[PDB]
DNA sequence: TTTTCGCGCGGTTTT
DNA sequence: AAAACCGCGCGAAAA
């Protein structure tokens, strides 16, 4: 069942839940219920690698800009 | 100079740099590059070892679900950006 | 047994 | 000071 809660899952989902909020615009409030609510330090394991890859980027605070 | 976001940078650098490779090749490539830093203590290597090794995994992960790179038992290898 | 890696307690940075 | 962030590393589930 480990697989179920893997942080591979909710990246999916995030992206999903990304490309679709067209604008490019995210906020991280609503990825954070959407995504399992699982707890939010897990939202912060995603941003952070795609903020080091340089496919997003932070835009305000609670939100984030896709490439 | 560290967390996810200073490491996630280093490994996605090294399979591309490195087209095939493994989990092992990038962690102790890594962990030595950040040891022999000149800013760095001796007495804190075993630390930092253990830390940097944990960290990647969150990085192949997620880099993995990006469709980026590989890893196919014990496999990894890149593909590419979008 | 070893390899992966979920989980969440505090400490840092931004507001 | 409050809200956002996000270092860390323990210990149990998968190889």
């Amino acid at each position: 069942s480990r697989h179920e809660k893997s942080l591979g899952l909710l990246t999916t989902k995030f992206v999903s839940l990304l490309q679709e909020a067209k604008d490019g615009v995210l906020d991280l409030k609503l990825a954070a219920d959407t995504l399992a609510v699982r707890q939010k330090r897990r939202i912060y394991d995603i941003t952070n690698v795609l903020e080091g890859i340089g496919l997003i980027e932070k835009k305000s605070k609670n939100s984030i800009q896709w490439k | 100079g560290k967390g996810l976001r200073h490491f996630s940078m280093k490994v996605c650098e090294k399979v591309q740099r490195k087209g095939t490779t493994s989990y092992n090749e990038v962690a102790d490539e890594l962990v030595s590059e950040f040891t022999n830093s000149n800013n760095h203590l001796a007495a804190d290597s075993a630390y930092d070892q253990k830390n940097i090794r944990r960290r990647v995994y969150d990085a192949l992960n997620v880099l993995m679900a990006m469709n980026i790179i590989s890893k196919e038992k014990k496999e990894i290898k890149w593909i590419g950006l979008p």
